[PDB]
């Protein structure tokens, strides 16, 4: 993809996040499970759903074919006529065709994006006091409890919090 | 030991519908939008509960005429679309040619109902046959008959008085009236008939200015018949009036068709009947129902329907990539 | 202690421009330009310095065949483009058709000045009368009058000589030839006016080879007549010769017009009349004046022009989202 | 937005940058300020500059509509020369709004990829040398005067010249 | 001490190809592909191996009708395309008009292959002179003669008795046929050639209905002669008859056109000639071999050709931007 | 470019690397060259062969003019003629122009995504085992051999085996 999130440094989907397009899997000693970010899906589905009624309102004025008669000596027209009409349904399937494969391309990306995105706007967060290990997931320098994994989903981490509990960890582990 | 993990992912499922892009074709997806319609009922059906006027093996010319063969169109109801097959075995049964006759198809595109009115009896005719005036290339049940909305008037006692009458359009509505003129084989016929050699029908009213003369011409037998029938239309505006004179073959008016309602219509070729159904939006392969934007079915069509196109396949991407 | 810092950001202001795209409508920006050209000032104006010829309440054909009540058009200086009314009220004032009127008036859109010339004097009629062509159906200031281009030619003692006329190109331009037939009501008329009971008239050129016969039938009266004038026209060629020959029913030519100037040029269906303003860009609905590439006033223009669309809106995103 | 800078990681606009599109707020010992960037701001200019330009150029040879007249026989060609003469107008109408929201997409995307890219250049040139706040902000490990703001500016930071000054903040910030 | 280093970057190399884009213009990349086509070999050429006819300076009629200047093209093979000049010298050598001539030339752009046959031999033609319709405005070596498919009839001894003849289409394929009729100076001509005064030809096919009369005007000389020559044609079906009746001013038949071969041809207008050169796509102003999708030579091709675009210039980059 | 990385970050191309579109030069004790990253390179090739195709194919079915011809009186209908064959010729040559102005941006573009990809690739396996000089180019705090090259290249590099030496080569700078 061009962001390079789905298919890329995320390696692939999860069959078991059921309720949404994106969203997070946390592990910490209360448990485990998926939550849906309900924000950046949100905004998605209005994106598409703009797209898609906006794909069918500029398709809304289009030609319409009517039947046409010629006699036997008004061949000329009557070709003129077959032209006129089949030029035009050429122009609009063309329109229609291209449309649909610029705008699905752009669609694809677009979910790219917006997990690229999502990603950022965690390691943006959490700075330090998490390790990248480079799939998808950070691994905490400290605990961080259900409230502090809601904290970090709806983007209310604190960082200055746990940043001497993470600074230890940091220390501890370089160090040996 | 294992520190906490928070997961950035996005959504996979077991869907196998593919999309195309510029650079990358049968893209699986988990989701997606057909957005084209490939299906009817292929049926002819009403058009938002208003029957076709179906004309069967008639022809247009054939029905607005009166040809024997079409009785079943002598007062047809009020139509929504019009279905006329490719060659209509019952047209000029009679044979001849139809003036300006697209023309006259153009206006029936913008007709919905046809109010059928008698103008000039077909007995008020004192100096001239009336009831003559039929063949056998027009037979009706296997005597020979014709057109039944004109008349073919035919010499009486040898003599061809000069035809001199009109007609007042009283009505509210504007009025087609059709006539013709009969093109005899030779001068022997031409006698035999109409007594006077030398002949003309002259038409006029607000903008008519017509004066046709039968051309004699040694022509092949078309069902039958050498002799040759050529008719004419026009509008008769309200309070305007049409004026006849000839001295011979003339094929005069008897019924006139009053538009009584005007709006939108088509004639639709297609080879279908009658389906029994209802649509609101109908092709001439067959009608369709359907919430899409877009159909492959006929580019010709009629009522609420979806965008024609040449397309085998038009599907939109909603969801993301789907991984295997 | 509390580090220097460095921040990127971008632009905000107080605009509240916006601009649509495919994802999402009304997305304020800090920067747009409008390219929709969308007002005009609702007058009929020059063009570049170029007067039109607006023919007010008069036809194409009442100017170019002289309709008495047209005389404001008996010499219209070199035009930009013509203004003509849906429905003028000065037409043909005798009742008629013009033949192939929709060619010429195409003709007329490619010409901006006429030279109109005598190319046969009302005088030189020695065989016929040509100062008794006046009908009540053209009334000039209270008396019959006629069409000021044509001579409505008429016996002289009973007898309507054969008419043997020609006129020679000498002009170097193309010339314009206007003239016509008179088709009475029954042969009372005909002999009346021209003797002799069956007439013709003949016309050639290099080209031409014409023989037109007066139909004659009961029609209705129109501006009060039942008879009928058919006006014909033709382009007469540098050092070319039209003949005319006739025994009656001759509408003969008097002047002619010269076709001095050929270029871009329209006939514009309008009811305004002219705003005393210059242009380079002109609509039937008025004048523009812009400096935006596309406009959605009306789509038939002349002049220097932005490229018409049916949108009621096209703006152009410049800046970035403005964030409030 | 397609690059999450503009109403992304960065939250909002700069009321106070009046000269340019992008650009640098600073603080350091010497006082604060705004600074737009030229070059990225230059390049921006130019871009949609060419886009506009290449909109009204490629809509130059569109279908002009001429006025045509026919009598009351002829009102098949009649039909026909309308359904023509719409049928264009349609399709330069159709090209025309579609070109311009594609356009518009695209545009508002690429401020977001130049402020991206802007964000990205300070980064790459400051790396270690400072901490990244997670806002659009970098805070120096090092003292950093108007000549050191004005080198990260133009693209000529002496990574170098100041990575033990900002070595022993970070040890001394990691030691607590 | 140095570590050791992994770089990721990308390709550059000598490449000076172009491309645009919209917002800018004159990428240098490292590799593109022109796809427009520019160049021809300005040549008119076979089509698939099939040669074209090249009428040279015949026009269309003039070969049909049998100019005798234009004997090169009494029997031409079959053609891939035909090729006339804008404006052909050896035309109607006697003047005159060619009838529905546009609509002829159509159903030309649908035939490959003519066979000549002669339908009316020109012996025997024995109430009138045959041998004697020779023109100087068609002269063949210096001597008078005329179109050498069709015969011009004058009378024989002082009369002109009524011709009456007709052809039945035998063969299995359409025939195409050739008449016209002769529009005399004055009456004294029409006596010197014909004798009887009034004249008439009747043509009578299956659907052909048809009536001429010499039409007399006084015309100016066009190739020495103010005479005119007025000429139709007809499709006539297999197992039809065509029927001709006359009393003078008739150009009989004697040689008809046999359609053998319906197809994919043209009529290209171009003054270039034969250039001994084979190809699978041609314009009017040379020939295309091209594997390239486009093309901006000329908007009228037959074969197997690129699309036509007005552009001068289609590259897609295919590499990246490649840095100097 | 959108994307950032070429002629961005990475400052200009290898004319030293003939055989692909993107890739690597290698600098250890055991030498110095260049490699092509042959997967990135083929999706680029297929990707850009398909766009080229897609618009061949997408401009098959266009207007194809006929010759016709009019008479002397026939003047409305033969500019009829003339401005509906014109109409489409102009319609046609809009969308091959546009549609190539258009592809081409994305063209480079996505040459761009890639080599960002590409790099992020690369980062994202060496994770704190490599130090970014933000030019595109990492340098090892740990021994990485041909064979350890190889294994960067084709996405195998084993972060856990150098972890131990790379932390005590980090130590050692950060201590001085
Ligand atoms: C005639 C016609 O076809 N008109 C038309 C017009 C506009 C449309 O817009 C859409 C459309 C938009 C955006 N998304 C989906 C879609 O495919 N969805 C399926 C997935 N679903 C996700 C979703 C994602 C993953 C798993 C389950 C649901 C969701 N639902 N609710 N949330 C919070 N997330 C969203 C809607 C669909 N279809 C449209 C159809
Ligand atoms: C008929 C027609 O409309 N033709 C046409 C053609 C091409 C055009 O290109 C543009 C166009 C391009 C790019 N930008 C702006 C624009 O909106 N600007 C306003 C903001 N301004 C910023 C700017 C940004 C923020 C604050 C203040 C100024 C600027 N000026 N100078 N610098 C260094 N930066 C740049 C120009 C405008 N308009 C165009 C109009
Ligand atoms: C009628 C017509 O023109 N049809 C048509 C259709 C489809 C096409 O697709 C292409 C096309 C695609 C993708 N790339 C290149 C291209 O320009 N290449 C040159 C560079 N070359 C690189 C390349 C890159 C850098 C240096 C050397 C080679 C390569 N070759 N092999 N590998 C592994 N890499 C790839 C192909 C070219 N041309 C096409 C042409
Ligand atoms: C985001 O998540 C945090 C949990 O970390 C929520 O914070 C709580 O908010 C309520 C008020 O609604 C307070 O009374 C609690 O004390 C907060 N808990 C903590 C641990 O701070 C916050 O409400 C969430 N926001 C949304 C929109 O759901
Ligand atoms: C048809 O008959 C009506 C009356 O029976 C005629 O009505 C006149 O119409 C003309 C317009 O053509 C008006 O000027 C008169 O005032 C009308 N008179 C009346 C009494 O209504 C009408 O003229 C007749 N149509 C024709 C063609 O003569
Ligand atoms: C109109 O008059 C001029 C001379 O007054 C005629 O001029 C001749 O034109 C013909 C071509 O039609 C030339 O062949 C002659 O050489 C010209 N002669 C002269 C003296 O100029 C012209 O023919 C006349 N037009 C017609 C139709 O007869
Ligand atoms: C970029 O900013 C630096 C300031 O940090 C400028 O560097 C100075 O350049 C001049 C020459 O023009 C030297 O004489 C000074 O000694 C430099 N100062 C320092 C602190 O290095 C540099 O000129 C700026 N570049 C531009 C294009 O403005
Ligand atoms: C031409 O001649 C053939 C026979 O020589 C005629 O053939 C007849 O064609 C008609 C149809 O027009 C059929 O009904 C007959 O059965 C045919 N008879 C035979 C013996 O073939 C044909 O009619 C002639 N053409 C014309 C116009 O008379
Ligand atoms: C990727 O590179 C590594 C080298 O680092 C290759 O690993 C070797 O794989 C073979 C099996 O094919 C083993 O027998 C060797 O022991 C491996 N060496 C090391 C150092 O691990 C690997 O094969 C490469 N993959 C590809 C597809 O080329
Ligand atoms: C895409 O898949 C369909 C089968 O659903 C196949 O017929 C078609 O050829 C495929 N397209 C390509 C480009 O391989
Ligand atoms: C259209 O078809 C659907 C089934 O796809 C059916 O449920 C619906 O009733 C149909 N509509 C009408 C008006 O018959
Ligand atoms: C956008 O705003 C205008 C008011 O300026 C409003 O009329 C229009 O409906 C809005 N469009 C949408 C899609 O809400
Ligand atoms: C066009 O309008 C502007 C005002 O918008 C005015 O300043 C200018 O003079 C006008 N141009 C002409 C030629 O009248
Ligand atoms: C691009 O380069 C060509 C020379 O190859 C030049 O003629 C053209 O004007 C240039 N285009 C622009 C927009 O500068
Ligand atoms: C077309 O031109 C090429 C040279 O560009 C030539 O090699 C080839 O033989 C030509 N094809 C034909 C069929 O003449």
């Amino acid at each position: 993809g061009l962001f390079g999130a789905i298919a890329g440094f995320i390696e692939g989907g999860w069959q078991g996040m059921v309720d949404g397009w994106y969203g997070y899997h946390h592990s910490n000693e209360q448990g485990s499970g998926y939550a849906a970010d309900k924000e950046s899906t949100q905004k998605a589905i209005d994106g598409v759903t703009n797209k898609v009624n906006s794909i069918i309102d500029k398709m809304n004025t289009q030609f319409e074919a009517v039947g046409r008669e010629f006699n036997n000596l008004e061949r000329r027209i009557e070709n003129l006529n077959k032209k006129m009409e089949d030029g035009f349904l050429d122009v609009w399937t063309y329109n229609a065709e291209l449309l649909v494969l610029m705008e699905n391309e752009r669609t694809l990306d677009f979910h790219d994006s917006n997990v690229k995105n999502l990603y950022d706007k965690v390691r943006l967060q959490l700075r330090d006091n998490a390790k990248e290990l480079g799939n998808g997931c950070f691994e905490f320098y400290h605990k961080c409890d259900n409230e502090c994994m809601e904290s970090v989903r709806n983007g209310t981490y604190d960082y200055p919090q746990y940043s001497e509990e993470a600074r230890l960890k940091r220390e501890e582990i370089s160090s040996g | 030991d294992p520190g906490d993990q928070i997961c950035i992912g996005y959504h996979a499922n077991n869907s196998t519908e593919q999309v195309d892009t510029i650079m990358e074709k049968n893209v699986t997806v988990t989701h997606a939008q057909d957005i084209l319609e490939k299906k009817h009922n292929g049926k002819l059906c009403d058009l938002d509960g208003v029957k076709p006027l179906i004309l069967r093996d008639c022809s247009v010319a054939g029905w607005l005429l009166g040809n024997p063969m079409c009785d079943e169109f002598i007062n047809v109801p009020e139509w929504s679309y019009i279905v006329e097959k490719a060659n209509p075995v019952n047209d000029l049964c009679y044979p001849g040619d139809f003036n300006d006759y697209e023309e006259l198809k153009h206006l029936l595109s913008r007709i919905n109902h046809f109010e059928k009115i008698q103008i000039i009896p077909k007995s008020s005719w004192s100096s001239h046959e009336a009831s003559l005036g039929v063949s056998s290339a027009c037979p009706y049940q296997g005597k020979s008959s014709f057109f039944r909305n004109v008349v073919w008037l035919i010499k009486k006692n040898s003599t061809y008085p000069t035809i001199k009458r009109s007609y007042n359009n009283t009505n509210q509505e504007d009025l087609l009236v059709l006539w013709g003129i009969h093109h005899p084989n030779d001068a022997a016929e031409q006698t035999k008939l109409y007594q006077n050699p030398t002949t003309y029908i002259s038409v006029g009213t607000s903008t008519l200015n017509q004066r046709l003369v039968p051309r004699i011409a040694t022509r092949s037998k078309v069902n039958g018949q050498s002799g040759r029938m050529e008719f004419f239309w026009t509008i008769l505006k309200p309070n305007d009036a049409i004026n006849f004179e000839s001295n011979g073959n003339f094929i005069a008016p008897e019924y006139a068709y009053k538009i009584v309602k005007k709006g939108d219509s088509t004639i639709m070729k297609s080879e279908l009947e009658y389906g029994n159904c209802n649509t609101k939006c109908q092709t001439p392969m067959g009608a369709i129902n359907s919430s899409m934007p877009f159909h492959n079915i006929h580019p010709l069509t009629i009522g609420e329907c979806p965008k024609y196109v040449k397309s085998n396949r038009l599907v939109l991407a909603t969801g993301l990539r789907n991984s295997p």
